[PDB]
RNA sequence: AGACCUGAGUGUGGCAGGACUACCCGCCGAACUUAAGCAUAUUACUCAGCGGAGGAAAAGAAAACAACCGUGAUUCUCUCAGUGAGCGGCGAGCGAAGAGGGAACGAACUCGUUGCCGAAUCGGGUCUUACAAGGCCUUGAGUUGUGGCACAAAU
RNA sequence: CCAAAGAAGGUGUUAGCCCAUUGAGCCAUAAACCUGAGCGCCUCAUGAAAAGCGAGUAGCACUGUUUGGGAAUGCAGUGUCAAGUUGGCAGGUAUUUGUCUGCCAAAGUUAAAUACAGAGUAGGAAGACCGAUAGCGAACAAGUAGCGUGAGCGA
């Protein structure tokens, strides 16, 4: 399954030549898997609890329309962009939700 | 190590008409003032202590 | 030994050799690579240029290993062929494998003229070590 | 006077020298030869302790990382489990026989896994288990005869059973072929490498095409 | 299981009914002594999780300590020799609050091993930690395989010695490799392979 | 074979797969006298080869 | 002592600040008269003791537990998501 | 009446306290000195100070290396390497990490969690020669969860 | 005349044979240690024949410190603070996208290699070291006599 090896110290797909053999499964592969149970729970808790100062801000944005504004906030608030993105789309699936 | 060092000794300065060598502090006894550390000091130290590297 | 040492000679010349104007005293140019810039300028200037300053970019991580590139001759290439090997060697005709990285080697260079032809796998080679080697009856095997 | 010398960089300007007013910080090799005599002692103490079992146990064959000692061979930690498998043992079981196992190397080639699996072969072909009851024998274990026989393994590397790591063989002398008289290989090589050089800006300009 | 709720709950901090808890609890523990028994952990699912269980031996005890940076104890706030070393406020110290709290503890009360620690609460003023203690001379403790062997003499004050969770995470132990090379097995310990000086017999 | 070579005072005993420098030259003056027995004799070509084996 | 103002005052300020719907849905508790039918009912199927235990598992030597109420966080919990429960009862003064 | 929760007072059974502190662990922490001056830097993450343990301590079982044909907990040794790394009034000076040869190594386990059970748990009495990893008895703790089974060396 | 003993101490001068010593071996033995995990009895144990995994945490910001770690190596205070449905961390130049490799933090226990740089207990082996102003301050009723209010100093 691996690309197999050229036999040059150069090139794509350059290395000594063996027989390569395939990825094993390990028990770390869950970790990619999707969590059901726990997003069951995590919107149970959600639920009871409400939402989060940063949570109403980025709502009031996205109500507004000020996306970009609601991305910055989250952004400085959490520190990351990917942490942002995924913030303002659970706010926004929040909204579109109702 | 600390084979000719372990005395408080001061040198006494100029103007007490005595060498500049550190002297033992304290009185009472035979030591007092009696001129520490040199490798020239009877109870001093010697020239260059050997290592054992 | 100390019984060669100037000191053993100098027992009763009451300044082992350093003068009574100038005498002997601790630090008189300052400690170490001092003053390279003051006072130290001449020494530094004639007998290292280019001591101060900086040149070049940074590499942060520096790895030797992926940067192991050692490489031969074809004029030393005897060192690596044995004794009948060699004697039982000619163009056309049946010839010794050299084997570069086992042997330590990773690139093949061209100077001199090969001595006895042979078959060599290497990593590397230069353009010139390639024809040369060709010419001579041998030839160069990639490996990695 | 200075004069051409090096710069100096000795590097001395810490307390490390033991004196009057310093600990010092030094490290002599004055107990080396004694404690070369102590190691060999406990070797020797160690494996008259754990007899008939060999002394070191038996560990697999792995290839030295990085492009500079990926030709080299040495001793891992032990086994895979997947090797185990390979050889028809239990890696809870092969531990208590006396092979090293290690969960953490993975196979990415059949070619490890192989000589592994063939140094395990070997060795459970030249294992001598002994009864746990010897007046009740079981299948695999020994007899009188062969516990009475005994003998132990003390080689450095625990390797009587299975022999030193073993390297590729050499290639036999040969004639050069007409395909390699004809090719020229700093060309294909240069090629080669110039394709991963200047990979990025090759498609970026294969782009806005 | 009903931890998952438990710990879902405990993560959303900044939820209004979280507030209005923490609210209440940061109140009464204002109003409380500075280390204090309780009978049972107020997060039973976190001091399960860092090893309390509730067996006979096992104690939880809540610590507090005042926030902010570290003050350097000199007169007048007055410094001497190089200007580096002049601060008087700005400088902080080298261990965590969480630490202090588990020393403080165990140093009070030098009969008990101090087993771990986690954040209950927070103020503008104080911090709370509820610290877990064992008692080495009870026979539930001594008989038990998991907690066995806390009763060993090399764990007297582990607290003291940098040995917990907060001590481990103050001393850089969190990273294994190239981010704490000078850091393993202590400072002091590379430090000593660095800069020992070493005579090999023959040279 | 030394059980009977120990006790004698002025007799000094060697293994010739070991030969020391400080008995064969004591004090750094060669010209030591050895005897040979014929068994550790035979060996010298062996441990030590010729000018061409 | 200070315990006693602590929690009376604890109490007092329980009623004065505002109180979010998830903790203040405790407060709103099911009626008396209801509330003594079901701690009956529960009272009525109440798990075995030790000795009814002993005894029941010394009998069965010879060769489940009768029904019961679900008791414990884990064990209702557990009873709860799979659907298993027809009533649950909750405290309202859990700390 | 009583119960629970939160706190007391006594009885009973225990532990802590100080010493040592050469090495080891945590914090705190200088200056002389060098830079031919000196403030960053250096001395030095050292001395002094405070606290803690052992026969060793600490570390240790990959949120590790690497980029290989791949390696495989920790610790230590030689080398890497006084380094064509790097940090530095880029000055004085500092300055490591992979890999490779080795020492050692039966080296691996335990909770929490998640599923399935649900007191099967733990202390006390008492009897077995027995403060049994045993049997009986005990609301005494414990269901605001003790314990058992499975989780990649598994099936 | 001994020597499987020549071993270097003592005895009135320089001792293999004056003495002690210098071996094989014998006697005794609380437990602990080692031996078909030594070998019996009672008792007690015991082998095989779908979900999700550690949250004021990790990150970011500012400030301090530390590091060779350099648009920030580790840590600390405060702020505010996650993800797990396509997850997270690391991959030594910051950012936004992709693609690849390893690995799965925020709970815990673990021997051996290593230190003993002014420790201690019971024993040993010594030395191209010093030889009474030397060597430990101390070969002696030495941390003694003596001095200082004292910390200490100290023959
Ligand atoms: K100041
Ligand atoms: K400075
Ligand atoms: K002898
Ligand atoms: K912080
Ligand atoms: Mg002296
Ligand atoms: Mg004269
Ligand atoms: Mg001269
Ligand atoms: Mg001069
Ligand atoms: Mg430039
Ligand atoms: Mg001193
Ligand atoms: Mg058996
Ligand atoms: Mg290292
Ligand atoms: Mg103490
Ligand atoms: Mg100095
Ligand atoms: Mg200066
Ligand atoms: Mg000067
Ligand atoms: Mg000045
Ligand atoms: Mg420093
Ligand atoms: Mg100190
Ligand atoms: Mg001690
Ligand atoms: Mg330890
Ligand atoms: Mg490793
Ligand atoms: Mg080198
Ligand atoms: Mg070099
Ligand atoms: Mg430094
Ligand atoms: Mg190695
Ligand atoms: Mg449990
Ligand atoms: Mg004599
Ligand atoms: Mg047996
Ligand atoms: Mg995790
Ligand atoms: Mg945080
Ligand atoms: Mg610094
Ligand atoms: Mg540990
Ligand atoms: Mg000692
Ligand atoms: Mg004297
Ligand atoms: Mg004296």
């Amino acid at each position: 399954a691996p690309t197999p090896r050229t036999g040059i110290i150069a090139g794509f797909n350059k290395g000594h030549v063996t027989t390569r053999r395939p990825r094993q499964p390990s028990p770390n592969d869950r970790f990619a898997v999707p969590h059901k149970h726990l997003r069951a729970v995590k919107a149970i808790i959600a639920d009871l609890v409400g939402l989060s100062p940063l949570e109403k801000r980025v709502q009031e944005f996205l109500r507004v329309g000020k996306e970009k504004r609601a991305l910055k906030y989250c952004k400085k608030r959490l520190g990351d962009f990917t942490a942002a993105k995924k913030k303002r789309s659970k706010m926004e699936e929040a909204l579109r939700h109702a | 190590r600390l084979s000719g060092m372990n005395h408080s000794a001061h040198s006494w300065g100029t103007g007490r008409a005595v060498a500049r060598i550190p002297r033992i502090s304290g009185g009472g006894t035979s030591t007092s003032g009696a001129g520490a550390f040199g490798n020239m000091c009877r109870g001093g130290r010697m020239f260059a202590p050997t290592k054992i590297f | 030994p100390t019984r060669f040492k100037k000191c053993r000679h100098q027992r009763g010349s009451t300044f082992c050799g350093y003068g009574r104007v100038g005498k002997h005293r601790k630090h008189e140019s300052g400690r170490g690579n001092a003053g390279g810039m003051h006072h130290h300028r001449i020494n530094f200037d004639k007998y290292h240029p280019g001591y101060f300053g900086k040149l070049g970019m940074d590499h942060y991580h520096r790895k030797k290993n992926p940067m192991w590139k050692p490489t031969i001759n074809l004029n030393n290439l005897s060192r690596l062929i044995a004794a009948e090997e060699a004697a039982k060697a000619a163009k056309g005709g049946t010839l010794p494998v050299v084997d570069l990285q086992s042997s330590g080697y990773a690139k093949l260079l061209g100077n001199g003229h090969i001595q006895v032809p042979c078959i060599v796998k290497a990593r590397y080679v230069s353009k010139l070590a390639d024809k040369k080697i060709r010419k001579a009856g041998g030839a160069v095997v990639l490996q990695a | 006077p200075k004069g051409n010398n090096a710069i100096p960089h000795v590097h001395q300007k810490k307390h490390w020298n033991p004196c009057s007013s310093q600990k010092g910080n030094v490290k002599v090799f004055l107990n080396q030869p004694a404690q070369k005599h102590r190691r060999r002692r406990l070797r020797l103490l160690k494996a008259k302790k754990v007899f008939p079992r060999p002394l070191k146990a038996l560990r697999p064959q792995v290839n030295c990382p990085t492009v500079r000692h990926n030709m080299k061979r040495r001793l891992g930690r032990g086994f895979s489990p997947a090797e185990l498998k390979a050889a028809g043992l239990n890696p809870q079981y092969a531990a208590t026989i006396g092979i090293r196992v290690d969960s953490r190397r993975k196979n990415k080639s059949e070619e490890g896994m192989n000589v592994n699996v063939q140094r395990l072969k070997t060795y459970m072909s030249k294992l001598v288990l002994f009864p746990m009851n010897h007046k009740k024998v079981q299948k695999g274990e020994a007899s009188e005869e062969e516990v009475k026989a005994a003998t132990q393994d003390r080689s450095r590397f625990g390797d009587a059973a299975v022999g030193a790591v073993v390297y590729p063989s050499a290639e036999a002398p040969r004639a050069v072929s007409a395909e390699e008289k004809s090719m020229c290989v700093y060309a294909f090589l240069k090629k080669n490498h110039s394709a991963v050089r200047f990979f990025g800006t090759r498609s970026s300009r294969a782009a806005r095409k | 299981g009903a931890f998952m709720y438990l710990n879902e709950l405990w993560k959303k901090k900044s939820s209004d009914v979280m507030r209005f808890i923490q609210r209440i609890r940061s109140w009464e523990f204002r109003h409380q002594h500075t280390v204090v028994r309780l009978r049972r952990p107020t997060r039973p699912e976190k001091a399960r999780m860092l090893g309390y269980k509730t067996k006979q031996g096992f104690c939880v005890f809540r610590v507090r300590v005042r926030r902010g940076g570290r003050k350097r104890p000199v007169h007048k706030g007055i410094t001497y020799g190089k200007p580096k070393t002049s601060g008087v406020l700005g400088m902080k110290l080298n261990k965590n609050n969480q630490a202090v709290a588990e020393q403080r503890l165990g140093k009070r009360f030098g009969n008990l091993r101090v087993l771990n620690s986690y954040w209950v609460n927070m103020d503008s003023t104080f911090k709370w930690y509820e610290v877990i203690a064992v008692d080495p001379m009870c026979k539930t403790i001594r008989r038990d395989p998991r907690i066995n062997w806390i009763v060993n003499s090399v764990h007297k004050h582990r607290e003291q010695r940098g040995l917990t969770s907060a001590g481990r995470k103050h001393r850089g132990l969190r990273h294994k490799g190239h981010k704490a090379s000078k850091l393993r097995p202590s400072y002091r310990a590379a430090w000593r392979r660095n800069n020992r000086i070493v005579f090999l017999r023959k040279r | 074979g030394t059980r009977a070579f120990r006790n004698i005072f002025g007799l000094d005993l060697a293994n010739v797969s070991a030969l020391n420098l400080l008995h064969l030259a004591p004090g750094g003056h060669v010209g030591r006298f050895v005897i040979w027995t014929q068994s550790a004799f035979e060996q010298l070509d062996k441990i030590f080869g010729t000018f061409t084996e | 002592p200070t315990f006693v103002t602590m929690q009376r005052k604890k109490r007092v300020l329980q009623r004065r600040l505002k109180v979010p719907p998830a903790l203040n849905q405790f407060t709103k508790v099911l009626d008396r008269a209801s509330r003594n039918e079901a701690l009956k009912l529960i009272k009525k199927y109440a798990p075995e003791t030790r000795k009814a235990r002993r005894e029941r598992l010394q009998k069965v030597a010879e060769e489940k537990a009768p029904l019961a109420v679900v008791t414990g966080l884990q064990e209702v919990t557990r009873a709860i998501e799979k659907k298993q429960a027809r009533m649950v009862v909750i405290a309202n003064n859990v700390d």
